[PDB]
RNA sequence: CUUUAAUGUUUGAUGUUCUAACGUUGACCCGUAAUCCGGGUUGCGGACAGUGUCUGGUGGGUAGUUUGACUGGGGCGGUCUCCUCCUAAAGAGUAACGGAGGAGCACGAAGGUUGGCUAAUCCUGGUCGGACAUCAGGAGGUUAGUGCAAUGGCAUAAGCCAGCUUGACUGCGAGCGUGACGGCGCGAGCAGGUGCGAAAGCAGGUCAUAGUGAUCCGGUGGUUCUGAAUGGAAGGGCCAUC
RNA sequence: GUUUAUUAAAAACACAGCACUGUGCAAACACGAAAGUGGACGUAUACGGUGUGACGCCUGCCCGGUGCCGGAAGGUUAAUUGAUGGGGUUAGCGCAAGCGAAGCUCUUGAUCGAAGCCCCGGUAAACGGCGGCCGGUCCUAAGGUAGCGAAAUUCCUUGUCGGGUAAGUUCCGACCUGCACGAAUGGCGUAAUGAUGGCCAGGCUGUCUCCACCCGAGACUCAGUGAAAUUGAACUCGCUGUGAAGAUGCAGUGUACCCGCGGCAAGACGGAAAGACCCCGUGAACCUUUACUAUAGCUUGACACUGAACAU
RNA sequence: GUAACGGGGCUAAACCAUGCACCGAAGCUGCGGCAGCGACGCUUAUGCGUUGUUGGGUAGGGGAGCGUUCUGUAAGCCUG
RNA sequence: AGGACCGAACCGACUAAUGUUGAAAAAUUAGCGGAUGACUUGUGGCUGGGGGUGAAAGGCCAAUCAAACCGGGAGAUAGCU
RNA sequence: UUUUGUAUAAUGGGUCAGCGACUUAUAUUCUGUAGCAAGGUUAACCGAAUAGGGGAGCCGAAGGGAAACCGAGUCUUAACU
């Protein structure tokens, strides 16, 4: 980052935001991901045994990417339109 | 610099000013202008201040 | 005594005569107003000529003072 | 060793979608009633940097 | 409960006295056939002196450093950012310690709009009137004016005058120009609300181009965006601003 | 007398003398985290520091500035202390915007608070300073006194006049328009002293006119032993030109049979030392100071060690 | 040191004009060879009767190789 | 009597020549200053590097001094050759 | 070698022989190559030890926004043609 003295790019422009913690906790959930948990149903701490998001992870959300071909049970997990239309289209239930 | 910085404030109680200068010396009344306060969205009386 | 100057400022015709521009294109960057604007062509607060509409840059001289004019001829 | 990002290029830039970062606009600080309302609001939004210094940015950001 | 007399009584203060802390590089005894040290007796000082922590002043005694660049060597002098002209070779751009001048503001009207208007100079006649004050007509046609340099513009006037006004508005912005970049600039048009005009329409400051300072730190107003067990709050972010 | 061992011996240092100043003895001061030690087994006729530098005549005026010293009405001022105010939290009340005790808590900072600095006086053998104006007056703290002066000080300057020489930028004496002397950072003289600076004279001379001859040690030859710096390679001439701009090496031309020895120093931009001058590097080291930031030391106060009575 | 045609020398072997000829380079053509970049037709892990064209080079960038010691291949092969 | 005088030893070092890959990393020859004093000299001891010592020249402190030498941080750093 | 420029009278080398200078480690980005592929891959560790186990983790398949948050969208704005 060095220019010869004059002053460096990170140096003349200013800072902005704030790191949120509640990010690091959050997580995302393909569509694909809901067949690979073990059982049918679909919560955090099944989740957590399939190895689909960290130990660490208190928030989770289903999103519309891939597709859902079985019918898949959701609990306690916040669910996009287009994800609960998905979900709802192969038969699936979700719950709060 | 004679000519000193001053805000206009809304009177409609939004917070909202607006901000320029004013020639103390010459002209002291106070400014007083129909100006628009985005808060509220409409036309509202401002007041010189600071 | 007379070591200054000013940055120059770029102005001059940027676009001439029959070129295609698209809306909102500057023609002539000047001071005052040397070129005058006509069909299509809006004059800007520091005098710049600018297309409002897509076309045909074109000059021409008119009025009794023969006063030089920018004109957008629509292609 | 990890390479150590320089922490200052961390809090002023952000990496994008396609690989850009984004930034704050400079001059949006403090000397703001001379400046005109159309000069702020056009600093106001961010912006992506420029091909000149994507260079000196990736190396700033090498875990970006 | 208003006010006001005193002391046992708590620390504030001045003073004087005292001895038991503490000092003695006073005397004598002992450890001890030893100008050290220690103990002891006695005298002289005595809550002073002096030492620890904290604190204001002083402090080249000592220490660590800084003391620019350009530059027909260097130094002394000058300069360093911005605007106008010329050099600049009829697009842009273009250097020198090349030739000449300015800026670091101003104005709530000197901005916006509607309506109206047209200068300098000279000639002639006319009270105080002079070469030059106002009036009348004539020639003249911008040789005027522009808030401040210069250049380029301006009669549809951008110059002058008056009425109403706050568009010196808020979010955006097709598309362009100019920058290595940071950035700078012009902009029709859309949404909201507004001023003037019967209306068409004009208005996102001023004839245009100088009137400026990135980042960090921090101050103020708003904003429940965040808020380290939970509810707050502190702090942080975002917006406006110093 | 001393001094830069190894380019400077002196006008430099020291010195007897003198003045100021500090120091009352557990002295001041110094070496030392301290104990202790020197000062000194001394005691103001002593000891330290500082300046000048025998002796003779002397040593003028100024305390405005800096320093030191003394004294003070008052101003400002630290630590410490913490009056009052503001805010967070929650008991409660609230058909509720909201209000909000106590406790804990963040913030403000009333009051007390020493020296120092501000102010007054002294001190110049402390650091230092010492006029103009018109033929009385402004200013200042006071306006250079005595003595000396083209000087170790005088730029113009080789000042002017004189002495000495045939001829004297030097020397001696006088002068005074002292660029830019001056009285203990001493002024002016001074007998004696000096491997001290300048000038003049007698004597003496190979210093010189102008060199000659001689005696020894090298040089030269012979026998023995046997270095050094330097060195890209050499079949290593002159001139005129040219050329990174001063040619043995290029171009043109001239001269030149091959190789030693004794000599001399004009060139080989000869050898020696990565120029010391100059400039540069956001190089280094030392020294200075009213550069900055610190700090030892000194000094002020508060708390601790640290108590009792008494009076106001 | 001639030293202001490079020299000799030149009254043209100087200058002007006009002609035809010759010399003259690593330029161009001729003959033989090497390499690259393409495009081509037979054809295919392609090369060629072919064809056009390119081939000075510092800093530097890209491509392909030679050689040295050591490890496996290797108790193999060579070697009194 | 004398920090008196001339002058050997002894202590020094003013001038000149030589020498400068020296006889010698400071000397030789000829002259030269002091030479009973603030003299000189032997033996032993003490003062240590931001320190000593200095009749003071930044002099001397083992041929080294505007901060000795040895070892270490250390392959300091060198936008320069 | 260094330069705009060196036969240069600019630096370097007396000659030979031997040695003498872009390395190693860990990260990260790009290119080639190989395996696997919406998946890829393990570290420490266990292990009769280059096997095999170990998926703790890491990158990737989703972005936008300062953030809550939303999500093939999201942010900006009262709202966007």
């Amino acid at each position: 980052g060095f220019e010869g003295g004059q002053m460096p790019l990170y140096r003349r422009l200013p800072k902005f935001g704030f790191t949120s913690r509640k990010a690091a906790i959050t997580a995302e959930i393909r569509l694909s991901d809901l067949a690979k948990v073990e059982g049918g149903v679909v919560d955090l701490n099944t989740l957590k045994a399939a190895n689909i998001i960290g130990i660490q992870i208190e928030f989770a959300k289903v999103i519309l990417a891939g597709e859902v071909t079985t019918p898949v049970t959701v609990r306690g997990l916040r669910v996009t339109k287009g994800a609960r239309a998905a979900i709802e289209a192969a038969g699936g239930k979700i719950e709060e | 610099g004679i000519r000193e910085k001053i805000k206009l404030v809304s009177s409609a109680g939004t917070g909202h000013f607006y901000t320029t200068t004013k020639n103390k010396r010459t002209k002291p009344e106070k400014l007083e202008l129909k100006k628009f306060d985005p808060v509220v969205r409409q036309h509202v009386i401002y007041k010189e201040a600071k | 005594r007379n070591g200054r100057d000013s940055e120059a400022k770029r102005l001059g015709v940027k676009r001439f005569g029959g070129e295609s521009v698209l809306a909102g294109s500057i023609i002539v960057r000047q001071r005052g107003t040397k070129f005058h604007a006509g069909a299509n062509v809006g004059c800007g607060r520091d005098h710049t000529l600018f297309a409002k509409a897509d076309g045909k840059v074109k000059f021409e001289v008119k009025g009794p003072k023969n006063r030089k004019f920018i004109s957008i001829e629509a292609e | 060793p990890k390479i150590k990002t320089v922490r200052g290029a961390a809090k002023r830039f952000k990496k994008t979608g396609k690989g850009g970062f984004k930034h704050k606009h400079a001059n949006l600080r403090h000397i703001l009633t001379k400046k005109a309302t159309k000069r702020k609001r056009h600093l106001r939004p961010k912006a992506m940097v420029s091909k000149g210094d994507l260079g000196l940015v990736i190396a700033c950001l090498p875990y970006a």
